[PDB]
């Protein structure tokens, strides 16, 4: 399809241009509700550890796919596996209240506990970035917190995720003419 | 007495993708609002699919150069969404966390040259099955198309998906190394006073395209 | 609705399981179906 | 057979504010009545609300004294419910235990001078971004109100709420020394014989003020 | 009605659950809604 | 409260046939359609009862041999699915994985002669409780049938199912060597230039065949 | 409908149990179904 080609106004020349069909296509695996909330593993310090989002790694799925919005909304629950009692604490209450056990504890419950927390951030939508001091995001921009004896495996999953206003997205860099690698095969 | 359950075995063990959602901690919490909030996706193919982004050619650029000489290969690439044409496109991003596709790719194709420079392309879907033309006379026997760069800058391909399988794997096979999903070939014909002078390609969704089966492969 | 596969309901009511959302007084799904296709010019057959 | 369940795995452990209830052991127990009852109040903002309770200024006093020089700073307090001054307050009695706020904070200022003594005053709100002002001609282009004593000898300030984000922290950062909610300045512009007279002040709870996510960080 | 987050019944009837209340035959809600409001003398704009 | 169970004993171990299903941990899978795809069985009689499959003789033969002497019995094999002529047949193929069968099984005889070559065939079932019958004369006073060799080459007799029990094994018994479930006698009675002609014979399930409680008991 | 026992319905819905299956727009039943029976010519008592 011959177009403007700088108004950038989308245009899809489909496939009956040249003779031919489309054929129905769904599109559940790609959603963003869909894709988000799984559980994807961190790692924990031994004691404290904010719940921000933006410590998942940049090579995971939902850690380089979060990374995909500027801005998103999500409830977190998590599921660790610790030792002792682990204790939950809201945003932005002194770190000194991790210690007493008025806060949500879950006692140990073998191998794991997984709870649900709510979006406990005083800003409309989280976000991914911010440009404000020059890390390099605000102390508003977490869950909370979790201090137990030791934790050893703590994960995250984000659900009800709302995403706003994309980011680019980067597959791995090929040296040969296709980035060929080992597929499962039996 | 008490309602008699049997605590059965094998099941209840924590799966990391469940729909089982965890027990509550912590209530009554009412978020700020959000109503209205601007640039909002849902699906992650209508990014792909709205927002065309560019492809990588030999010299780390997304143009491709007219050719002054015999050969007239502007550029044959495999396609694959492993490719290395297609390396830095973002439909190649999400398409690294998938394992199978189906549908059609549209490719975008910009003409940058002045207003005296004047050239013809095709375009042409080679099947896997033998090997790629080199020529554009050898290449008119395939689902191809031409354009010629006029008023309306920008033309518009969509890569039909032919395949014996209903799905094919976004992930081309370690091992082996013929590529059997398929070549693209674009050329030009001619060109009139266009030495030095480009065409910026592009690559977006198609309007039948839909990925399928999510995996974590570590963002290569 | 999300990665939930149950059809009973749930146990804890609305507001002890997530967090409730406030009304005050989506793009890209507009933006990818205003997509023009067709042709340019008078085609032929 | 028995009605199989799949004994879950990371559910069902202790948590201390979960809505479980526990089984009971002992029942058919009938209270005593209480009915119709006095002074029994629902939530603890009604308290907060409808009962001003005094602030604390230099001498461990309430009041503030009229200054008979060229200075005409009455007090100027940052705006934080965990403020020096704001210290011995009811409102900041319940915001310890507690994360973050919105709402205004209503306060009352009684004067307790003689029948020959006449003063007049403003307090103005400055907020944060820039140094807080320290002269009544400066602090005019604020979100200000004055008032003068005569009959009715109380004044009601409602302090705004203006912020960035919807809800603010009550508690003031440790390491974060800029305190960037706010100032509230409260001056005297004139007075008339009013040396060594009292000015108390008081603080409430706002007509929209709501507290939100409660905590335990040990009552300071 | 407390922190319970169950939209399911309770399976202990009532009185094997709390203390059982008896009728006999509130006041700072009503007292800070009868707050004045406005101004004490006549305002302008 | 909440809802009291009893964790009871004995049940909920795993089983390897149960209707249990497991819990799923991957959805929103669509399968590529495939509607009207052609040659599906849905019950494995079926195939056994509208596809006949050889027997097997003397010489790893399918067909038995007109004989030319003063003995006319072309074959005697014992009725049982785990017999040694039964073997090669899809029939005793399925009925290896099973523990006991009822009904009718159809023999199929097709005559390979030229149209010179003309013979007729009896054959007979001898239940079990005294020796077989040696010849066509004692083997008149069974269930028999008679056929004779023209335009029509194939016959089918389906084999009456008598017994005393209602089901009967379709394992003959390690140790119990004298196979009571019957015989089956096939003779020839005349031919006619018939020397070194042919009769290959067919096994099918009957109409009313049908087998009972799956085992495994490997293969052989 | 296969091998299962249950009266009950299932707890996840139907795609996250199964795969789904998607329609586009059996024999050896009819095969067995049709076989000739009776005899080939005329018969007798």
């Amino acid at each position: 399809t011959t177009s403007a080609g700088e108004s950038a106004d989308p245009v899809t020349a489909t496939v009956e241009n040249y003779g031919g069909e489309t054929q129905v296509q769904r599109r559940q695996h790609t959603d963003v509700s869909f894709i988000l909330d799984r559980f994807v593993k961190v790692t924990p310090k031994d004691q404290i550890n904010v719940l921000d989002l933006m410590q998942t790694p940049a090579h995971t799925l939902v850690g380089a796919l979060l990374r995909t919005a500027t801005y998103y909304f999500a409830d977190l629950e998590v599921a660790v596996k610790h030792e002792g009692n682990l204790t939950w604490v809201p945003n932005g209450a002194p770190e000194a209240a991790l210690d007493n056990t008025t806060n949500p504890t879950a006692y140990h419950k073998a191998p794991l506990t997984r709870l649900a927390l709510p979006y406990t951030a005083p800003h409309r939508v989280l976000a991914t970035v911010y440009n404000g001091e020059s890390r390099a995001l605000p102390t508003s921009f977490n869950y909370g917190a979790i201090k137990a004896t030791r934790v050893t495996e703590l994960l995250y999953r984000m659900k009800r995720a709302e995403t706003y206003c994309p980011r680019p997205l980067l597959a791995i860099h090929p040296d040969q003419a296709r980035h060929k690698q080992k597929i499962v095969a039996p | 007495g008490i309602f008699p359950v049997a605590c059965s075995d094998g099941y209840g063990g924590l799966v990391t993708t469940d729909p089982k959602t965890a027990d509550p901690a912590y209530g009554k919490v009412f978020n700020p609002p959000r109503n209205m909030l601007p640039g909002r996706f849902t699906n992650f193919l209508d990014v792909a699919e709205a927002c065309p982004t560019f492809l990588h050619f030999e010299g780390d650029v997304p143009y491709v150069t007219t050719k002054t000489d015999s050969d007239r290969v502007l550029a044959q690439f495999d396609l694959s969404l492993a490719a290395k044409h297609m390396s830095n496109t973002f439909l190649a991003g999400l398409a690294q966390y998938y394992t199978q596709y189906s549908g059609t790719i549209n490719l975008h194709f910009m003409f940058t040259g002045p207003t005296d420079a004047k050239a013809r392309y095709m375009i042409a879907y080679a099947p896997p099955g033998m090997e790629p033309p080199k020529t554009p006379e050898a290449a008119a026997h395939c689902i191809h198309a031409e354009w010629d760069t006029g008023l309306n800058s920008k033309f518009t391909f969509s890569i039909p998906y032919l395949s014996a399988a209903d799905y094919t794997y976004t992930a081309s096979d370690v091992a082996e190394t013929t590529n059997v999903q398929g070549w693209v070939c674009l050329f030009q014909i001619t060109h009139g006073k266009a030495d030095g002078d480009a065409l910026v390609v592009l690559a977006s969704a198609g309007k039948d395209f839909e990925l399928r089966l999510p995996v974590d492969a570590r963002t290569q | 609705s999300g990665n939930t596969g149950s059809i009973i309901n749930n146990y804890y009511m609305q507001q002890y399981q997530n967090s409730m959302d406030t009304q005050l007084g989506d793009w890209f799904s507009k933006l990818a179906s205003s997509a023009f296709s067709g042709l340019f010019g008078a085609l032929l057959a």
